[PDB]
RNA sequence: AAGGGCACCACCAGGAGUGGAGCCUGCGGCUUAAUUUGACCAACACGGGAAACCUCACCCGGCCCGGACACGGACAGGAUUGACAGAUUGAUAGCUCUUUCUCGAUUCCGUGGGUGGUGGUGCAUGGCCGUUCUUAGUUGGUGGAGCGAUUUGUCUGGUUAAUUCCGAUAACGAACGAGACUCUGGCAUGCUAACUAGUUACGCGACCCCCGAGCGGUCGGCGUCCCCCAACUUCUUAGAGGGACAAGUGGCGUUCAGCCACCCGAGAUUGAGCAAUAACAGGUCUGUGAUGCCCUUAGAUGUCCGGGGCUGCACGCGCGCUACACUGACUGGCUCAGCGUGUGCCUACCCUACGCCGGCAGGCGCGGGUAACCCGUUGAACCCCAUUCGUGAUGGGGAUCGGGGAUUGCAAUUAUUCCCCAUGAACGAGGAAUUCCCAGUAAGUGCGGGUCAUAAGCUUGCGUUGAUUAAGUCCCUGCCCUUUGUACACACCGCC
């Protein structure tokens, strides 16, 4: 109804969403070789899984990064209370993932690496 | 200055009110499908949101 | 209960969003639903061309950027209630549904 | 900054409820989403966190358009007794149900 | 540069002593030598301004001319 | 210099033009306080750059700190914050100023140190993009030839759009590019379906009929998923599939690679996207919380507010619009589209049916649409059919200019845009030159998207009407391969 916004707009707004989180994603969990995102949004609740080569860095002691992190992408999203988690899964084959293998660079060359 | 023209100049309307959400950019703004976003910046992020290139 | 009850379907990718349509239908056959077929909505194309430079110096190309937008309609319309029958709706991610009854 | 001292706290233990900070990059917006009852205007959010960042207590993340401030432990015990509390009652991420 | 108007000059404060703008009598009867603002917000705790036609509160910005 | 091949960013044969006129717009110049700035095939309706404010970077002014943090002073006997009146100011900026109130450790001063910057440097850079080049080119490994740079592979020849293939072969085996690929167009009365698409049928109507038709003709009038209260998918939508392969015939060819013509076929070459090695001191620091160095940092090169400018005109150029008329203009009648958009995180601003008021632009109420449901059977233009004009700068052309009326906005003057009445200027097919183009193409013609409170002479797409010429060449401008010459290597814009 008046109160949906229109599939062509909604569309492009889930494609924002995806891009706006993937760039705060990268910038934070850079270090930690972060891959790629992947948003399995449902009706219900929506639910955020991170690639990461470094599982247990993403998730800090006891957890708190992870909370932490869901926290934030709670509040800059306006998403309701508990209807969003975050997951954090281990990448098969890091050398295959370009980011990361882009990241490991980085951090060699910024280590003073020939 | 004091709290009645620091931000007196209305802007509900123009490029001054509309800025890119990425870049804080006014200039080469996509505010079709309510994008938002700058001209430059939306071929950084097109694949991300889902605009492929057929032809 | 008596219930009828307009699935509509909406992705981006054609072949994910003519699995879930097919399983829904499959499903509902095994329940022995009526099943009226998946109405195709005529694809929706959001087109926005960008010039390809950021400087603005070069030979004026542009590049197209193109998004398909594909609607799906499935009427599942038994006798008894189908609420209850149907209580999954079995997606991937990228498709989205929106449950209706025919008073909407 | 010559934030009030209402609006100070109200920065304070909305950060430690929480140990997270999310905050639109405007000086102009009248009013932080969260806290719009308390009338802090979203100005003094930014700059307080800044404060609190070149002093160490919070480490600060940039989005397109969002700061992403996360309170460290550095800044638990500060929170800790500028709101006189002793060292039992933690940000909601520190502890869930432990 | 060299620009026509000279540096404008900005205020600094007078630095007044403390108040003590109400006085006694006879080992001690209050006197307020001001005024009060009578608005709900400024209260009895502070006083209105004494300027030569007109009394000010500081806080409720009320003023009071006797003309 | 020779031998071969190729290209409407080359020509030929043509078409439409541009250059000539008025206007729009972008450069240069001139002017200015400023008329911000980049760029000079591959700059000049380019920076998505249609700037009243904002944008804004320029000019004339006026506020603020949004100068973190540390150290030292200063201080609850007050560090500091705001403010009424008068003056003052462009200003209802307590910016100053008299005046005292108020605030309460949040600041204030100094020293270090931030931070910000549409400030410089694209000749410090990343990324992106343009170009060399969309031509067919490019590179290892092992082996061979060389003292060596290098060379062979990567070739005499035939063929191809293509170092594409066929073949010889000190080369063999490969890699990228090309091709394959992706999207789109054309055909499927074959499959799956559709009360958000329809068609046929049936039943109601409404009319014309009437001779009498009667299963008559018309209806975008109404029903039959208002589920028992039609079917079906031809037309519409969109999925899975099929289809075209030089497949068949004849000819040419080393009878190989392939080429030409024809039958059957919707189609016997539909358009795009992607696009190699190497490189450019090509463009962007004015896209970025991309960035090095330098500069500025409280009388700011930060930021905000007011006004002006970016439009300014002896002149030169570039992209276009409108025309010069009768193959027309005007007035009326008739009748046909397709892309595609539509109410907003911030964010204020949507597309509009119908009714009424008005001559028009418009105004006022009532709805529909977050959309195959509403605008909308998108009743578009050109075109078509009738009328007037009649070869004159004329009813061509509508530049310039006066008066008046609306809409947007906080604000319309240097006219935002729109409407009405008046003036009716050059312009009678445009010198030398020069652009684009091979079939649903050029061109005529309108319609959407972007920009957008307001708006298109721009651009990106779409449909409509629909040709002339050509199936060739290297003549001009260039490209690719081989041979050759060279005093050239910043490479003929070279050297001397
Ligand atoms: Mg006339
Ligand atoms: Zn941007």
């Amino acid at each position: 109804m008046a109160v949906q916004i229109s599939k062509k707009r909604k569309f492009v707004a889930d494609g924002i969403f995806k891009a706006e989180l993937n760039e705060f994603l990268t910038r934070e969990l850079a270090e930690d070789g972060y891959s790629g995102v992947e948003v399995r949004v449902t009706p219900t609740r929506t639910e955020i899984i991170i690639l990461a080569t470094r599982t247990q860095n993403v998730l800090g002691e006891k957890g708190r990064r992870i909370r932490e992190l869901t926290a934030v992408v709670q509040k800059r999203f306006g998403f309701p209370e508990g209807s969003v988690e975050l997951y954090a899964e281990k990448v098969a084959t890091r050398g295959l993932c370009a980011i990361a293998q882009a990241e490991s660079l980085r951090y060699k060359l910024l280590g003073g690496l020939a | 200055g004091h709290q009645q023209l620091y931000w007196s100049h209305p802007r509900k309307f123009g490029q001054g009110s509309r800025s890119c959400r990425v870049c804080s950019n006014r200039h080469g703004l996509i505010r079709k499908y309510g994008l938002n976003m700058c001209r430059q910046c939306f071929r950084q992020y097109a694949k991300d949101i889902g605009f492929i290139k057929l032809d | 209960a008596i219930h009828r009850i307009r699935i509509t379907l909406t992705s981006r990718n054609v072949k994910s969003l003519e699995k879930v349509c097919a399983d829904l239908i499959r499903g509902a056959k095994e329940k022995n639903l009526k099943v009226k077929g998946p109405v195709r909505m005529p694809t929706k194309t959001l087109r926005i061309t960008t010039r390809k430079t950021p400087c603005g110096e070069g030979s004026k190309t542009w590049d197209r950027f193109q998004m398909r937008i594909h609607k799906r309609l499935i009427d599942l319309h038994s006798p008894s209630e189908i609420v209850k029958q149907i209580t999954s709706i079995s997606i991937e991610p990228g498709v989205e549904v929106e449950v209706t009854i025919a008073d909407a | 900054m010559l934030m009030p001292k209402k609006n100070r706290i109200a920065i304070y233990e909305l950060l430690f409820k929480e140990g997270v900070m999310v905050a639109k990059k405007d000086v102009h917006m009248p009013k932080h989403p969260e806290l719009a009852d308390k009338n802090v205007p979203n100005l003094h959010v930014m700059k307080a966190m800044q404060s609190l960042k070149s002093r160490g207590y919070v480490k600060e993340q940039f989005a397109w358009r969002h700061f992403y401030w996360y309170l460290t432990n550095e800044g638990i015990q500060y929170l800790r007794d500028y709101l006189h509390l002793p060292p039992e009652i933690v940000p909601a991420t520190l502890r869930r149900s432990r | 540069y060299t620009t026509p108007k000279k540096n404008k000059h900005k205020r600094k404060k007078v630095k007044l002593a403390v108040l003590k703008y109400y006085k006694v009598d006879e080992n001690g009867k209050i006197s307020r030598l001001r005024r009060e603002c009578p608005s709900d917000e400024c209260g009895a705790g502070v006083f209105m301004a004494s300027h030569f036609d007109r009394h000010y509160c500081g806080k409720c910005c009320l003023t009071y001319c006797f003309n």
